């Protein structure tokens, strides 16, 4: 459903 | 939302996505009042009848979106979360009472076209707008029905006498709390959802022309059901708790 | 400055539906 976030993140 | 339409964009810069990291996916709406505050409703953190309690570290902050799914590439900012703070008397025992929380994020955000801050009331403007006939804006993310929008959804809706929000339901009904939704008569409708919790009701003042946040998308008895109501927490009545928590 | 969106009030712009809002207070 969602698209990937950048790892920057999580 | 249900019965409402596409926002344009920047129609609502405080709007903000409670995401969850793993499973990635929504938690809840949320709005920006300062460059570190966020205010959205305690029950999308907390509520032990069905093992619900969130930290700090199981949550992100996504502001600055239009579409629901995708990664706004040079749009949004995602934001961690340095505390929470939710009200010491907030009843999940019993109607969701003080149904409210704030979230300080561990760095400012940056303001932009897509990304401003919306007033809290003060007694003067909770006094001349809270009343039965006006409309406020609710908006978000969730079901489309008691499904799921590509992009943020708005609705207007009459604020609704206390009587018949009484009425309407069994639950104990506080003076922190109010309703709003067109009645089966009016033959006009609309409500928040599920995924919209949490989320601003918001009013235009007639006199400066600035966005208020009148309140908070707590809870309802399903989605737009003829005599049910939508109830959100009357943000202006808790006001004083609001200050105490940045002030301290 | 809270309030006020860069995109519509900022410019002067009015979104599509807050007429309603106005219209209905009184
Ligand atoms: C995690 C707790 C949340 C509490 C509030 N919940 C809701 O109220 C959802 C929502 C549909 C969305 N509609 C709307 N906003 N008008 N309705 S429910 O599943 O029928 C529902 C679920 C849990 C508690 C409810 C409640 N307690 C506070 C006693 C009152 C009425 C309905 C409740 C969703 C779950």
């Amino acid at each position: 459903d969602f698209e990937e976030i950048p790892e920057e993140y999580l | 939302i249900v019965e409402g339409s596409d926002a344009e964009i920047g129609m609502s810069p405080w709007q903000v996505m409670l995401f969850r990291k793993s499973p990635q996916e929504l938690l809840c709406g949320a709005s920006l009042i300062s460059d570190r505050w966020v205010l959205t409703a305690a029950h999308c953190l907390l509520y032990p009848p069905w093992d619900k309690n969130f930290t700090e570290n199981d949550l992100l902050v996504r502001i600055g979106k239009h579409s629901r799914t995708r990664y706004e590439r040079n749009i949004e900012k995602i934001s961690m979360l340095e505390k929470i703070y939710i009200h010491p008397r907030y009843n999940w025992r019993e109607n969701l009472d003080r149904d409210i929380a704030l979230m300080k994020l561990k760095k400012p955000v940056a303001f932009s076209d897509y990304i401003h801050p919306v007033c809290l009331p003060d007694r003067e403007t909770a006094a001349s707008l809270l009343q039965a006939g006006y409309k406020g804006r609710v908006t978000g993310w969730g079901n489309l029905k008691e499904g799921q929008p590509s992009v943020l959804q708005v609705v207007n809706l009459p604020i609704v006498e206390r009587p018949v929000c009484k009425d309407s339901t069994r639950i104990r009904i506080t003076d922190n709390m109010f309703c709003a939704g067109y009645k089966p008569d009016e033959g006009k409708r609309g409500d928040a959802c599920e995924g919209d919790s949490g989320g601003p009701f918001v009013m235009k003042s007639p006199f400066n022309n600035r966005w208020y946040q009148m309140g908070i998308v707590s809870w309802g008895e399903g989605c737009d059901r003829d005599g049910k109501y939508g109830f959100y927490t009357h943000v202006f009545r808790l006001k004083k708790w609001i200050q105490k928590v940045i002030d301290q | 400055d809270c309030g006020l969106r860069p995109l519509f009030e900022k410019k002067s712009l009015e979104d599509k539906t807050e007429r309603e809002l106005l219209e209905s207070y009184i």
